[PDB]
């Protein structure tokens, strides 16, 4: 039932199912980080993404995912969906994206 | 909404009154400060002066004097409706942003390849007739209606073949509990946390039927999981745009 694209309500980072492993991974930092978060915020049933940035696994830490997988930026342009244009990647430089999506579905009353 | 009840504030923020010239027409949902998912019927030719349109958030009396109204800058309608039922949708995009308080909240969409699931009681919400030769409510109804299949709805007793595949329809056999006049354009909306988070989202638009609260003629409702892409294009589309348009 989890949907396989989840965002994290301490950091907002992107975490991405990989289903042969049965974990999540980030999402490598690239130069189209705005509309990959605007696509993943879509993705997710929320209307846009507000935000984005870049978070460093050293000091943010992993939080229990295992990997990184990377988007084919060239591809990137053609997709109505993430996981069609994204791959496991070593992700060196150990930057990952975080989006703030436009909250929406939830009362807030007492 | 015929056999629902009095809800009070705060429980369906997304809920929004779209009034023209003063009377209150249709229902909508707030997809963010400054956007409204309704349905297309609600501006036929003689509706379509913006000016004269006023969106009310933030109250479900709707005579409170604490809700907010503001103006319409344009209505992006779908192309495919031809007769300007299926494609039953538009947007509306007001001329200032609504703030988003405890009362006035957007509602989320369906999940890309997230589908409906047959069965599901989900709430329909809105101020149209009680009873079909009834009057508008004062205060917002709420009611929670089941999914029906489309075997179902589209057999010789229900509505014999007028469903098409962009809508649904929601109810129970029986009668009893349905939408009706003036809750047209509004949210019919179910909850899961897929997520990790309950939300609830907008999956349908309250779009027409027979009477209302009939045995055998339930609701039906736009489909909005397959509109999802028209209303992401729209809004990039058409941010700046004021009037009356229409996007296939
Ligand atoms: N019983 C139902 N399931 C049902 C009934 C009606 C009835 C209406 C409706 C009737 C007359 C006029 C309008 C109307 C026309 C133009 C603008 C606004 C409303 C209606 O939406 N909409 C409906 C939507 C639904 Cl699910």
């Amino acid at each position: 039932p989890l949907y396989p694209v989840q965002v994290s309500s301490a950091d907002a980072r992107l975490m991405v199912f990989d289903k042969t492993e049965g974990t999540w991974r980030l999402l490598c930092s690239s130069r189209s980080n705005a509309r990959v978060a605007g696509l993943s915020c879509e993705e997710m049933g929320f209307l846009r993404a507000l935000t984005h940035s870049e978070l460093d696994v050293r000091t943010a830490g992993a939080a229990g995912t295992s990997g990184f997988f990377c988007v084919d930026e060239g591809r990137l342009p053609h997709t109505q969906r993430l996981l069609e244009v994204i791959s496991v990647c070593d992700c060196p430089r150990g930057r990952f994206l975080a989006a703030i999506c436009q909250d929406c579905g939830r009362r807030k009353l007492p | 909404i015929v056999g629902g009840r009095d809800t009070s504030l705060g429980r369906w923020p997304w809920q929004v009154s779209l009034r023209y010239d003063g009377a209150h027409l249709c229902g909508g949902s707030l997809l963010s400060g400054d956007w409204v998912l309704t349905a297309a019927h609600c501006f036929p030719e003689r509706n379509r002066v913006l000016s004269r349109w006023r969106v009310f958030a933030g109250a479900v009396a709707q005579a409170s004097p604490h809700g907010l109204q503001l103006g319409v800058q344009a209505v992006v309608y779908h192309g495919g409706y031809l007769p300007f039922n299926s494609n039953d949708i538009a947007l509306v995009h007001l001329s200032s942003p609504l703030p988003l308080t405890e009362y006035i909240q957007p509602v989320c969409l369906p999940a890309a390849g997230q589908a409906l699931v047959d069965g599901k009681i989900c709430t329909v919400t809105g101020w149209g007739n009680t009873q079909y030769y009834g009057q508008q409510a004062g205060v917002l109804q709420e009611a929670r209606v089941p999914i029906i299949s489309n075997d179902v709805c589209n057999g010789a007793d229900f509505y014999g073949n007028q469903i098409k595949p962009k809508m649904f329809c929601a109810g129970y056999p029986e009668g009893g509990i349905d939408a009706c006049q003036g809750d047209s354009g509004g949210p019919f909306v179910c909850e899961d946390s897929i997520s990790r988070t309950p939300r609830w989202r907008l999956c349908g638009i309250v779009s027409w039927g027979t009477g209302c609260a009939l045995a055998q003629k339930p609701g039906v409702y736009t489909k909005v999981s397959d509109f999802r892409e028209w209303i992401f294009q729209a809004i990039k589309t058409h941010s700046e745009a004021s009037g009356m348009v229409t996007q296939l």
